[PDB]
């Protein structure tokens, strides 16, 4: 569940590729690539409502 | 921030830190010194996720800050492969695919691509593109133990392959 | 030691390679200069790379 | 198994041309004799003038020799596009082709 | 302001000067950056962001519009004049960027007002020579997607329907992409176009 | 070659078959216009290997004869099986099942143990003073 907005949500089939050497996770959603660095906390803010609400 | 009031405070603690929500809930205020200081925000750092969103707030409105921010980025960084659709990386061809080009090279108009590495003139014109030929696109293909082939024989004759 | 080292990566390298000499097969289409070298900015570092002009694979400026 | 062995080093004009339409077929002229046919009109030989003449064939045979050997046809006249009088040539090249 | 010294930072004896907010969009800025816009004292950020905002100025006060419509003017006559310089090629690029038809029929006249050198320099896309055109009808698709003179030329010097015509060409793409991959030790894969 | 010494060939001698593609009759381009196929996508001597071609004629053939259809796979997933994906859209191209041999240029290995066992072999030989 991907929100996309403030108040809205979407149900979304995403892809991870997780680099833990340099510890980046990049998710491809939509057919494009976004890079969260695991050590920025706006990054970790983000990244984690999509990995927590997976299933 | 709906007036005036925070800007001077804020021209500097967003330097501090671009991707933070209320730096970038100032920038949606779309007033001249949010868009400014992101724009020399994101001269330098054209390839962090906040200048994804900033560009994504002042077009088509306002894309003037992002393009000088784009074309600044992309003379400093003229080895970044993700500059070479503004900045061709030929010598005496930087403007190669600049305005209606931008089709003549279909990586440049592509789906999977972020539009602030695209002038505003660039991406405007990146739904005009006419495209002829045959294209295969797989989302995904997690496959184990098993080959795959994936060929377009895009001829419409049905060429003497041996 | 070097059966150990070919058992666990010969055939990965050799498939990804035929993959990768596809890819660029495919994106050399058109392009006229991708065979000559360009410095790519790779964040910490450059690389003087290009296409290989025969496997169509990415190739460097060795040290 | 598979499909059979392709020889590429013999060139055949039939795989690449994938319109009927286009292939050169010698046809029978009730004017005189064979002469060539396609939907670009039919095989010509240069006049004096930089002009187009059909070439005729006296039988089937010399026809066919002409059409499909390795010479290459550069003279085409149509009497349907230069021409343009649209006479029972064009009629006839239409019910042809 | 103290010492005759203007700063950003706060010191004792220093006296405040503000101006007022938005002073851009109030048509305040446009003599000055105007006629600081040419020459070796041309910035390039300030210049275009101020031909930007300009293009997009609100509307709310009278005196602002006869600002606007004095600075559209002058850049018109300037540019007519010679369009070779940085803001001029600003404004061309701007005022495409509009897209609306007055803007247009503005980059057409301004782009026609130029000299012959400049003609034969920069716009040879939009002025093609006889055997170009002759050899022109030989070809079905406009002459603008496979001449060499508009393969390089500057975006900003083309006419409009030179610029529609790059615009509206056939560009011959196949390609078998696989976005996300996860190949295993004894697996392959393979990608073809003919 | 460079355009103007191809220009220079074909006007020196506009009959020549390699430079007839480049310079043809007004009748054949007549006849393309009218067929509404360009001449270039079937004029016998525009396919000719020797025959030699600008940049604007050769991007110009580049487009007879392109098909337009494409394939949108999703998220496909294949495990101990094949898969083969041909884009024929209905262009008269059989149904071919023709598997790829390859020449496998196999490296058997061979049944040599680590020869770090050999010091604890010559302890099993020892063990034989066991029994005497």
């Amino acid at each position: 569940a991907i929100f996309t907005d403030a108040s809205t949500v979407a149900s979304a089939q995403i892809h991870l590729y997780y680099n833990s050497n340099i510890g980046k996770i990049i998710m491809s959603l939509n057919g494009k690539k976004h890079t969260f660095n695991l050590y920025d906390d706006n990054d970790i803010r983000t990244l984690l409502p999509i990995l927590l609400l997976s299933k | 921030y709906k007036t005036e009031h925070c800007d001077d405070f804020m021209t500097g603690f967003c330097r501090n830190d671009p991707g933070n929500p209320n730096c970038l809930e100032w920038l949606r205020a779309k007033r001249k010194p949010a868009m400014s200081t992101y724009s020399d925000i994101c001269s330098k750092h054209m390839d962090a996720r906040y200048c994804s969103e900033f560009i994504r707030i002042i077009r088509p409105d306002y894309f003037t800050f992002g393009d000088t921010a784009l074309y600044v980025f992309c003379n400093d960084h003229k080895g970044n492969r993700n500059c070479w659709c503004a900045n061709y990386p030929k010598s005496n061809s930087g403007d190669k695919y600049l305005g209606p080009r931008v089709c003549w090279l279909h990586e440049c108009t592509d789906e999977s691509r972020d539009r602030k590495w695209l002038y505003y003139n660039q991406d405007v014109q990146r739904t005009r593109c006419k495209y002829v030929g045959c294209t295969i696109n797989v989302n995904s293909l997690a496959l184990k133990n098993s080959q795959a082939e994936l060929t377009s024989n895009c001829t419409r004759t049905t060429s003497a392959v041996g | 030691r070097i059966k150990n080292t070919v058992n666990d990566w010969k055939s990965l390298t050799d498939s990804k390679t035929k993959l990768e000499s596809d890819r660029g097969r495919l994106l050399a289409a058109g392009k006229d200069d991708i065979f000559e070298f360009k410095c790519v900015d790779f964040g910490a570092y450059f690389i003087a790379m290009r296409l290989d002009k025969k496997t169509y694979l990415p190739q460097a400026i060795r040290r | 198994g598979g499909t059979p062995a392709l020889d590429r080093r013999v060139q055949d004009v039939n795989d690449t041309i994938s319109d009927v339409k286009q292939k050169w077929r010698c046809v029978v002229y009730p004017g005189n004799g064979f002469v060539s046919a396609s939907i670009f009109g039919f095989q010509a030989e240069v006049g004096p003038n930089n002009t187009r003449s059909i070439r005729k064939f006296n039988t089937m045979q010399q026809c066919i020799d002409f059409t499909f050997s390795d010479v290459i046809n550069i003279n085409i006249y149509n009497p349907c596009v230069v021409p343009n009088i649209n006479n029972a040539e064009c009629q006839f090249l239409k019910s042809v082709l | 302001k103290k010492d005759g010294k203007i700063s950003d930072k706060y010191e004792e004896g220093a006296v405040l000067e503000s101006c007022w907010p938005d002073v851009h969009d109030t048509g305040k800025c446009d003599v000055d950056l105007f006629d600081w816009c040419q020459g070796d004292t041309f910035d390039r950020n300030i210049c275009h962001q101020w031909i930007g905002s300009a293009f997009n100025r609100s509307n709310r006060t009278v005196e602002g519009q006869q600002s606007l419509i004095n600075l559209y003017n002058k850049m018109q006559t300037l540019c007519s004049k010679d369009a070779s310089v940085p803001i001029c090629e600003s404004f061309l690029h701007h005022l495409r960027a509009h897209n609306t038809e007055d803007s247009k029929e503005m980059i057409d006249y301004i782009l026609r007002q130029q000299s012959a050198d400049f003609k034969q320099k920069y716009m040879r896309c939009s002025y093609p020579t006889r055997d170009k055109l002759e050899e022109s009808l030989k070809y079905a698709e406009p002459r603008e997607c496979w001449d060499p003179e508009c393969s390089n030329a500057n975006v900003n010097f083309l006419l409009t329907r030179n610029y529609n015509n790059l615009g509206l060409c056939n560009i011959v793409r196949c390609n078998t992409s696989v976005n996300n991959l996860q190949m295993d030790k004894t697996s392959s894969l393979r990608l073809s176009c003919g | 070659m460079t355009d103007e010494q191809i220009y220079a060939f074909c006007d020196a001698n506009k009959d020549d078959i390699r430079c007839k593609c480049i310079y043809p009759d007004k009748s054949i381009v007549r006849i393309g216009i009218d067929t509404r196929l360009p001449y270039y996508c079937w004029y016998e001597p525009c396919k000719r290997s020797d025959a030699l071609l600008p940049a604007s004629l050769k991007k110009n053939i580049t487009k007879c004869n392109v098909s337009d259809c494409t394939i949108s796979l999703g998220n496909v997933s294949i495990t101990d099986s094949k898969l083969d994906v041909n884009n024929v859209c209905d262009s008269k191209r059989v149904a071919t099942e023709n598997i790829a041999v390859r020449y496998l240029n196999q490296e058997i290995r061979y049944p040599i143990i680590d020869i770090k066992w050999l010091p604890i072999g010559l302890l099993a030989l020892a063990i034989l003073i066991l029994a005497f």
